[PDB]
């Protein structure tokens, strides 16, 4: 408004308002001026508040600031109250004072944030590593002074490796500290909190006496280890005594103190003389206690003992390498470079201070030890490339200069750098660069390190983006020249306070900091910081040494020979193998495998030591691990920690490099005799085929083992095979196994992730009025965690049964991770008890993030895992023991008795079906006719993909409803029963026809035709002897004998009142096969699924077919690109509810004995996530699978009990469509619905002709005459024009119902016609309907030759000149009869209308000439039918716009066009809807509903109107209150129109036919050029919808 | 706007512009510009443009 | 005292409903009526010189008056209401079948009545505490239909059991068995049990105290009583299948998974 109102001040005729606007510039001003102070006085409060009440402990830390923000939040109340009291913008503004009050109020609120500020940078300053810690955090730790427990957690941020302080039973005295690992340094004075109570005062104490007491400690630890470095023989019990006593950072660094000074001392001893004997002897006993290590590790130890022991072993195997290298290169002096170029320590212990008595020096480079305490960290095996690292690093930071190991990713960079960081003692933080990277800490990150003095290492610094890169590099510029200001030497450093310009401030640079870019070429560096920092190429780590160094330390008698087998191994297995995500041959799975092999050798060291010790035996751990295979050990590590990840296609690939690298050595699987069993036990128990290993069924079987492995190795997995590989099964049979096996309950919670918003899945605050609310998954974590009902004894695994994406993932990665622990925004940390096991089910891992791929782990079941037979295995088990008929109650009894004895002839359903499943077998062998026909099926295309599980579901129905069709004839035949022979030959003959109609259903017909001559090849039954029929024209009638289709579609009669919109279909031969289907996979419960071209008729026969049964209640939803399961859960409250039972909160109809169906009209349409994946189709698939699914608002399980779907389709090739999921394609069987053909297409048009002739009575007899020729015609053109010429070349029959419409209207106010006249009004519709749409003229030329070749070739004797005149034209205005008229007096009359129409509503000159009249004409004529909706495509100008609203001018038309705003959602395009429906229905006012390509950018909202022009209703447009008021108008329309109706499904019906009669769409475009536009060329259903017409240019 | 698509109502010639619709002024006048002079428009401007 | 508190009674007509109720507002001659009848007791606080009234409304025996129940109780006032089933002892054959067809009519009630599901977990999460806080004056093996709402099962005619004896050959092990099953029932549903005789005034005092106790929060001490096979008395929170297994021990024909009309 003041942007306006400035630029109306420039408008020339702005002399007159000028007064009134300046008094509102005032005003508008004065608007801005008070609000942009309100926000700024709310905020701040907002902030002073959370801060101000959160804490009870801030009252006593800041009591002045406290009592002026009381002061101040009693005033802003008041005057929110007065607002409050009078929400209008003018009755706020004038309210006395409020500027200047809101001005005081900023000041104040100002200055009281500084002061907290000011405080909590004091806070900061006093104990610098505040500085890593959030400004929440800090106000936490500071206000929970007294509550110490609350501070344990914000440790790990602070300090290095404390992840708490240990404290006296009243936390009065802090005793010491604890890492993550438990590990527990107790101070040697402890720091009294009573004494120093301030946090920051007794913190730094803390700080000071761990790094005291780690010197003390380091002390005592040197001096006992300096027996050992002079002893010829170490006693292994006062070795581990020793490593016992003290911490393993403490361990290291005596280890290598002891070793640098031996080294140093034997050095100064040889002076010169050339004798090696001391350097002998330090090599000697470094080798002895490698070999008392050794022994020692391959003992069982504890586990912090154990890493201690590793850690050892591998700084005394590089102390071993260099002292053999010095001894090699004859050193023999200690200022020689070879031993100078050597990392060494010096530990002074006289020294008072306790941060210089351990020197660490390198060539030039002399640092001291900051005794920082980092827990058990892992060591880095001291490869030359690291050496190399260190060498040039520690050069570097000598010379002040930062550093910078650049190489490809995985190479060691960041953990070298921490390595070295940790070495000196100093506290390193890694900063990660991949969209986790803070920047509003960074800052104060910094000043932490200038202050504290400590390490930083970015990873992957090329990652960050271009600003983000350039900000980071001038704040490390800074830095980084505030550093080598240090190495001038004319500063003397007495009196040199160094500073850095960071964040505003002067902050004290500590020498001891320094920074680290690691980078990934590919690449340099940001040029602020090339002359700064010293590169390093780590293009290739040491993978031979590494993979030495960690066998050795695993206690491995020969490490040589298996690192150089097992690293080229990796490599290979990279290079060879298929590329695939989840696949990592990289540094860390070799060390994980390394690791896992020691454990592997150690268990078998254990479980021989055991087996010896029950039988009579001496027994020793040496002598037992000294006689045995370390290679396969090695490879069974290797295969159990690979193999679950293989394809199939690339497990013989990976053990044939296995057998090259490893010859002669065979992993043999480790047996199950017990879990076996019981997996056998449940598949018997579940009709499922087990094997012990290669026969049929044996790959499975180890899969399910192999989940169990990984079920007890990790506490989070995924199965990510394709969709039909036994996955979930596996997982329900692992689960019911364990379940006898263990004695323990095995619980499942199943949930679809994608279904659910990340919000309810895990719960949203909310953002006002303080309230948490448990989503799902925080649900079923509590449930468990509280344990009401005994949780904690039972095991539950939670299933994660959908596709992974990053956005619902964020949240697991904590608990998936070793943490083990939900983080949620409320700040409740739920701690994953042991008995949960988080899982996951992925047809794909394509969006899943490689961090959630790291965390869990995996077995891949290949689609080759569940084999045909072990399917055709399940179905025929299925059948002879599941009743088909009983349902669901006697599921239960299936689990009462374990063998149901006495109950063979449960039913005589059990038995028929019993019967057909012998009758069946021979078919359903490896090698029979289902097979076969599967094979081939399979190379055919299919509109849909074709699934292996979607083809055999399918078949099944059917012949489960073949069954159902035997016991139905024995029902109606009691006297006798069917007979086996009968039985025999019916089956036979059905097995063919569900094999036709379930693999090539979703064919064309010239495909259907292919698979019935194969299967007429192979198969042996009998089949028609027809010559030129299908097969999948028959039907299998009761009796055994093949029957035609024809004889059961009926020849009826359709009334004059509805020729056009009978609803109920006409019966014809596809629509016959088609019902017949539906009723068969309706029978049991499957989600039908019908696709075809658009105008197929699918629609129509679904809601006929489903509208025939008598229990089926139809609820007609359609889909469009913005539907959610938010539609779905709407129609289930409208039309279902919700009750409780023992089993569990069941969903329901309403209805009680009715089957509620939904018919999703555009399954396809919805719009895909950015991850691929449609939520509605997920959530249908979940309903159909899981048979039910989760209320959110409850979080609880809700089962459906009489709900079904059954769905339409367009072709996934379409432009609007997209492919369903596959998980969601195997339960629906899709069917084809091509278009009738010219057989059909006669039927039905003649039932439709034969109903319009009736107002005529002497033309009955030319009926069947014109059908064929309406029917001839239109397939020529279907045979011409294709869509590949233009896109709009698109035939159905809507156009032959257009046809008959239009007839239809021109004879009905007629009360006579020759048949002349008749056959003049065919052609005219003829050319109005697909002479309009051409783009060319000799097509045009050529619909005008065939439209005379096809009148005259079925109306014989009928003189053409009379009958058809070239200048065809039909016209309402001249006379009140819809008759011909003369192309003159329509000239004359319509350039007398348009002079009048220049001077009416647009005063613009428009010009009559020859194609423009008729395109006036035609115009008119689609306004005039029924439902007629006009698409005006053509080049851009030419008339259209112009033409169609003067057409709509002339006919009285109200034009309406739609306004689409930015922002402006699907809601307001559906009201806009509403009205103008109502005005056409309620008020019977005709309308044209005018749109253009620029306001119809988005295809969102197009799909909508679909719906309104194919039935002139869209459903659910005026749900809620808007029915009633819709209702209540309809009747008053009805009333006047003198028609008296009370059902509101009638007024509905009729309120339809209004909309039908009155309201008009006209669609304008260019031709196809639209490419860059979403709607590309438009679907092909708008181009059937509406009548098209080709403006093309003027000639 | 460029193809002049007046309505007019009483005294009120309004022109739809988003949500809008918007009285046009008679002095208004609009000029296109372009600095990149690569550029393939779409017919549907060309018509509305010189 | 809180005003406008509900207590809603079930049970078979000829069970006792109205007579105990009227026996409870201390009146002799209540008149009976088809549908829905209506009375009210009167509450008094000894202890704070106070008095209100609480609403009684009892349903008859057939499943056409289910509908009179929206003129008894709505989504405002069920946090307000006590629910009483009433399980005859001279007709024992007709109680399970009796109380799950009331329990089914309750259930079916509150469905309707759309309570926001928010509010509903605030109610089954309070009577979980309500019913976890119980002690003689965590675990579960109980509440699978957990109504979530105060619920008592009164059993009346308890005098019955001595012409069961002797015209029917009932014995300890059959009312045992009854027991059980009426325990068990009140597990799923959170109640407590009271064996009651207007006849011979059993229990008509400790049914006044323990409605009150529930429904104004009024001081109550009587521990179960489970030893007398007409008298029995379990208040809400007392039981769960370990206590119901000792009846167990007194079977020696029928088994504890055995159907109720089997042996009853
Ligand atoms: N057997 C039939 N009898 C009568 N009309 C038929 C028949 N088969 C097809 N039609 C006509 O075919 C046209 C298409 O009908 P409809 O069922 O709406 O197709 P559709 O495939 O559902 N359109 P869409 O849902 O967008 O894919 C209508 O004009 C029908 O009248
Ligand atoms: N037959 C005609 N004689 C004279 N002027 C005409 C004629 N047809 C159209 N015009 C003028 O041509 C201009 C543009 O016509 P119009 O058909 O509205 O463009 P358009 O087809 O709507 N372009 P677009 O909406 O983007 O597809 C207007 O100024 C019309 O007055
Ligand atoms: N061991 C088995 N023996 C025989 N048939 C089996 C076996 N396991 C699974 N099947 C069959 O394979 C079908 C698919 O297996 P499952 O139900 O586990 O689905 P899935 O592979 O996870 O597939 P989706 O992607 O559809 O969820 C099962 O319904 C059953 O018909
Ligand atoms: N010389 C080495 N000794 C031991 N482990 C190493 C060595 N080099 C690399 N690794 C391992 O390889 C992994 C490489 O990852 P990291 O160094 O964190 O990032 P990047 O190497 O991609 O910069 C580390 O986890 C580390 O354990
Ligand atoms: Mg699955």
């Amino acid at each position: 408004h003041i942007n306006s109102v400035s630029a109306m001040k420039l408008s020339p005729y702005y002399k007159v308002f000028e007064e009134d606007a300046l008094s509102w510039e005032d005003k508008l001003n004065r608007i801005m001026a008070l609000f942009d102070v309100w926000i700024d006085v709310q905020r701040r409060w907002v902030y002073l508040e959370g801060i101000f009440t959160g804490s009870a402990d801030i009252k006593h830390l800041l009591p002045v600031e406290t009592q002026e923000f009381q002061s101040i939040s009693t005033e802003f109340l008041a005057l929110m109250k007065k607002v409050s009291k009078s929400p209008l913008v003018m009755d706020v503004l004038n309210i006395q004072g409020v500027q200047r009050s809101l001005e005081r109020l900023a000041d104040l609120l100002g200055e009281i944030q500084k002061a907290l500020g000011e405080y909590l940078e004091r806070e900061r300053s006093s104990f610098p590593r505040f500085y890593f810690v959030g400004d929440e955090d800090l106000l936490e730790i500071i206000g929970n002074s007294k509550n110490v427990a609350k501070l344990q957690k914000h440790f790990k941020k602070m300090f290095a490796g404390v992840s708490s302080i240990i404290l006296n039973e009243d936390n009065s005295v802090v005793l010491g500290i604890s890492s993550r690992e438990g590990e527990e340094v107790m101070f040697k004075t402890p720091v009294s909190i009573t004494e120093h109570p301030k946090i920051n005062e007794w913190l730094t104490l803390v700080e000071k006496e761990m790094r005291v007491t780690l010197a003390k400690l380091l002390a005592e630890s040197v001096t006992e280890v300096e027996i050992f470095g002079k002893a010829t023989s170490i006693d292994p019990n006062t070795y581990i005594t020793w490593i016992d006593k003290y911490q393993a950072q403490l361990v290291v660094l005596s280890a290598q103190i002891a070793w640098s000074e031996n080294v140093e001392t034997a050095l100064s001893s040889m002076g010169g003389g050339g004798d090696a004997a001391p350097l002998h002897s330090v090599l000697s006993n470094v080798e002895v206690t490698l070999n008392v290590l050794a022994d020692s590790v391959l003992m069982e130890q504890p586990p912090l003992r154990r890493r201690k022991l590793e850690h050892l072993i591998t700084e005394l195997v590089h102390q071993r390498d260099v002292t053999r290298s010095l001894i090699k290169s004859k050193i023999d002096n200690a200022k020689s470079f070879e031993w100078l170029s050597q990392m060494r320590f010096y530990f002074d212990p006289k020294q008072t201070d306790v941060l210089q008595q351990l020197s660490i020096q390198m060539a030039n480079a002399k640092f001291n030890y900051g005794f920082e305490y980092l827990g058990v960290q892992d060591k880095l095996v001291q490869t030359p490339l690291t050496d190399r690292c260190y060498l040039t690093m520690t050069q570097a930071l000598e010379a002040r200069l930062g550093g910078s190991p650049f190489g490809p990713a995985g190479t060691g960079k960041t953990e070298s750098v921490k390595a070295l960081g940790h070495q000196l003692g100093r506290f390193v933080l890694v900063f990660n660069c991949d969209e986790t990277f803070d920047f509003q800490a960074m800052g104060r990150i910094f000043v932490g390190l200038c202050q504290v003095g400590a390490w930083g290492c970015f990873d992957e610094f090329n990652r960050l983006e271009e600003r983000m890169l350039s900000a980071v590099s001038q704040q490390v510029q800074c830095i980084q020249e505030a550093l080598r200001e240090h190495s001038n030497p004319n500063y003397d450093k007495t009196s040199a306070p160094i500073t850095c310009e960071l964040l505003n401030k002067q902050v004290k640079v500590s020498p001891d900091m320094a920074i680290f870019i690691t980078m990934n070429p590919g690449s340099n560096l940001p040029d602020n910081l090339k002359k700064l920092f010293r590169s390093l190429a780590m293009t290739k780590p040491d993978r031979q040494l590494i993979a030495q160094v960690m066998l050795y330390s695993q206690g491995f008698r020969t490490a040589e020979v298996l690192a150089n087998k097992i690293v080229p191994f990796f490599k290979l297995c990279d290079e060879q193998l298929s590329s695939q995500s989840h696949y990592d041959f990289g540094l860390r799975a070799l060390k994980s495998v390394l690791v896992s092999a020691g454990n592997v050798k150690r268990e078998r060291i254990q479980k021989i030591k055991r087996e010896k010790e029950e039988r009579g035996e001496a027994v020793d751990e040496g002598e037992i691990a000294e006689n045995l295979p370390e290679q396969e050990i090695l490879i069974q590590s290797v295969c159990e920690t690979m193999v679950p990840k293989l394809v199939a296609e690339d497990i013989p690939l990976l053990f044939s490099l296995l057998s090259d690298v490893f010859p002669g050595v065979q992993y043999h699987r480790g047996e199950m005799t017990a879990l076996r069993e019981e997996l056998k036990k449940v598949c018997q128990e579940m009709y499922l085929t087990y094997g012990d290993g290669e026969e049929v069924g044996g790959m499975w079987v180890e899969k399910v083992l192999q989940l169990y492995q990984i079920t007890q190795i990790n506490h989070g997995l995924m199965m990510v095979g394709p969709s039909g590989s036994g996955k979930s099964m596996a997982w329900r049979v692992l689960l019911k196994a364990l379940e006898r096996l263990e004695g323990v309950e095995g619980v499942a919670h199943i949930i679809d992730p994608k279904a659910i918003s990340k919000d309810h899945l895990y719960g949203t605050l909310d953002p006002n009025t303080r309230e948490w609310t448990d989503g799902l998954f925080t649900h079923v974590l509590r449930k468990i965690i509280d344990s009401v009902r005994g949780e904690l004894q039972k095991r539950q695994w939670i299933v994660f049964d959908g596709d992974v994406d990053p956005e619902w993932v964020e949240n697991l990665n904590s608990v998936l991770d070793d943490n083990k622990l939900l983080t949620l925004p409320n700040g409740e940390r739920l701690s994953l008890p042991p008995n949960v096991r988080i899982m996951f089910e992925v047809q794909d891992l394509k969006y899943a993030t490689l961090a959630t791929v790291s965390r869990c782990g995996m077995v891949w079941f290949s689609e080759d895992v569940l084999s045909t037979d072990m399917i055709f295995n399940n179905f025929l088990a299925r059948l002879r023991s599941i009743p088909l008929d009983e349902g669901e109650d006697e599921a239960q009894r299936r689990r009462k008795g374990k063998e149901d004895e006495g109950e063979e002839a449960a039913s005589p359903m059990l038995q028929i079906q019993r019967d057909a499943a012998t009758i069946m077998q021979p078919y359903f062998t490896s090698n029979g006719l289902v097979t076969k026909a599967l094979e081939h099926a399979f190379q055919l295309e299919h509109i849909m993909d074709l699934t292996r599980l979607r083809c055999l579901g399918s078949l099944f129905s059917m012949l489960h409803q073949a069954c159902r069709n035997v016991a139905q004839y024995n029902a109606n035949h009691p006297d006798f029963p069917m007979q086996i022979e009968q039985l025999e030959r019916y089956i036979q003959r059905y097995l063919v026809y569900a094999i036709l109609w379930s693999l090539s259903g979703d064919s064309r017909l010239k495909m259907r035709a292919e698979l019935g001559e194969y299967i007429r090849r192979i198969t042996t039954v009998p089949l028609p002897t027809a010559p030129n029929i299908p097969i999948i024209d028959y039907e299998v009638s009761i009796s055994g004998e093949w029957s035609p289709w024809q004889a059961k579609v009926p020849q009826i009669e359709v009334e004059t009142h509805k020729v056009a919109a009978p609803d109920v279909v006409v019966p014809t031969l596809d629509t016959v096969r088609h019902e017949a289907l539906l009723y068969t996979w309706l029978a049991e419960h499957k989600p039908l699924v019908l696709c075809g071209p658009p105008g197929s008729g699918k629609t129509m026969t679904l809601f006929s077919a489903l509208r025939a049964l008598p229990d089926m209640e139809v609820v007609g939803l359609n889909f469009s690109s913005a539907t959610t399961p938010e539609l779905l859960l709407k129609t289930f409250d409208h039309y279902c509810e919700y009750r409780r039972t023992p089993n569990g909160v069941v969903l329901a109809p309403v209805q009680l004995g009715k089957w509620l169906v939904l018919f999703c009209d555009e399954i396809n349409l919805p719009d895909m996530d950015k991850y691929g994946t449609q939520r509605v189709i997920s959530f249908i698939r979940q309903m159909v699978e899981h048979g039910g699914f989760y209320r959110t608002s409850d979080q609880t399980w809700v089962k459906l009990e009489r709900i079904q779907f059954v769905g339409a389709c367009n072709p996934p090739t379409d432009p609007g469509r997209k492919p369903l999921s596959h998980r969601f394609l195997r339960h629906v069987p899709v069917v084809y619905v091509d278009y009738p053909g010219p057989a059909s297409l006669t039927q039905i048009y003649g039932t439709f002709n034969r109903a319009m002739l009736r107002l005529i009575p002497s033309l009955r007899t030319y009926a069947e005459p014109l059908t064929a020729a309406m029917v001839e015609f239109y397939t020529m053109s279907q045979e011409r024009f294709t869509q590949d010429t233009q896109p709009h070349y698109i035939y159905s029959p809507r156009e032959m119902t257009r046809w008959v419409r239009g007839i239809f209207e021109a004879l009905r106010p007629l009360e006579t016609l020759p048949v002349e006249g008749l056959i003049r009004i065919w052609a005219h519709e003829a050319l109005r309907l697909f002479q309009d749409r051409l783009v060319e003229d000799e097509e045009r030329r050529w619909t005008d030759e065939n439209i005379d070749t096809v009148a005259l070739k079925h109306f014989p004797n009928i003189d053409r000149e009379k009958a058809m005149s070239r200048p065809i034209l039909y016209s309402n205005w001249l006379s009140k009869d819809y008759i011909p008229v003369d192309q003159e007096e329509l000239r004359d009359y319509v350039k007398a209308r348009l002079k009048v129409f220049y001077e009416e509503e647009l005063d613009v000159p428009l010009v009559l000439f020859n194609e423009v009249l008729d395109h006036v004409l035609r115009i008119d004529r689609i306004f005039r039918q029924p439902q007629g909706h006009l698409l005006l495509i053509g080049v851009s100008g030419a008339g259209k716009t112009t033409l169609s609203r003067f057409v709509a001018w002339m006919n009285g038309l109200s034009v309406y066009q739609i306004k689409v705003h930015r922002k402006y959602t699907g809601e307001d395009f559906d009201e806009d809807l509403r009205t103008v429906l109502r005005r056409s229905g309620c008020k019977n006012e005709k309308i044209a509903f005018i749109m253009d390509e620029s306001n119809v950018l988005d295809s969102g909202f197009l799909e909508r109107m679909n719906t309104l022009l194919a039935n002139g209703e869209v459903p659910g447009l005026f749900e809620g209150d808007e029915y009633a008021t819709l209702m209540t108008q309809c009747k008053e329309g009805a009333q006047k129109e003198g028609l008296m109706l009370d059902s509101h499904e009638e007024l509905y019906k009729w309120f339809t036919s209004q909309v039908i009669r009155n309201l008009h769409v006209v669609f304008t475009m260019n031709p196809s050029s639209e490419g860059l536009k979403d709607r590309a060329a438009t679907s092909p259903a708008l181009f059937n919808r509406c009548v098209l017409n080709w403006f093309g240019d003027w000639s | 706007v460029l193809n002049r698509e007046v309505r007019r109502t009483g005294g009120r010639v309004l022109i739809t512009l988003g949500d809008q619709d918007i009285d046009l002024s008679p002095s208004f006048v609009i000029f296109l510009s372009t600095r990149d002079p690569t550029v393939e428009f779409p017919p549907d401007l060309c018509s509305r443009v010189t | 005292l809180p005003s406008g508190k509900n207590i809603l009674v079930f049970g078979e007509d000829g069970s006792g409903k109205t007579t105990l109720m009227t026996k409870l507002q201390g009146a002799e001659h209540g008149k009976k009526g088809r549908g829905l009848e209506y009375l009210y007791l009167s509450v008094h606080d000894e202890d704070r010189d106070d008095h209100t009234r609480c609403n009684v409304w009892i349903l008859d025996g057939d499943l056409y008056h289910k509908g009179l129940l929206k003129f008894a109780v709505s989504a405002e006032s069920l946090p307000e209401t006590l629910v009483i089933f009433v399980a005859d002892m001279s007709r024992p054959w007709t109680v399970m079948e009796s109380l799950q067809k009331w329990a089914s009519v309750l259930r079916e009630h509150i469905d309707k009545m759309k309570i926001p599901p928010e509010k509903m977990r605030e109610l089954e999460r309070k009577f979980v505490k309500d019913f976890q806080d119980y002690m003689e004056p965590l675990g579960d093996n109980v509440l699978t239909h957990n109504l979530g709402i105060p619920v008592l099962v009164v059993c009346t005619k308890c005098d019955a059991v001595s012409v069961l004896e002797k015209e029917h050959d009932y014995r300890d092990e059959h009312l045992d068995f009854i027991q059980s099953h009426l325990r068990r029932f009140c597990l799923q549903y959170g109640a407590a049990l009271i064996y009651t005789s207007v006849k011979e005034e059993k229990n008509l005092d400790l049914l006044y105290k323990y409605i009150v106790h529930k429904t104004y929060g009024f001081h109550f001490t009587t521990p179960a009583l489970v030893v007398e096979k007409d008298a029995v008395f379990i208040p809400a929170g007392w039981d769960n299948e370990k206590k119901i297994a000792i009846l167990h021990e007194n079977f020696t024909t029928v088994k504890p998974e055995d159907a109720y009309e089997d042996f009853i």
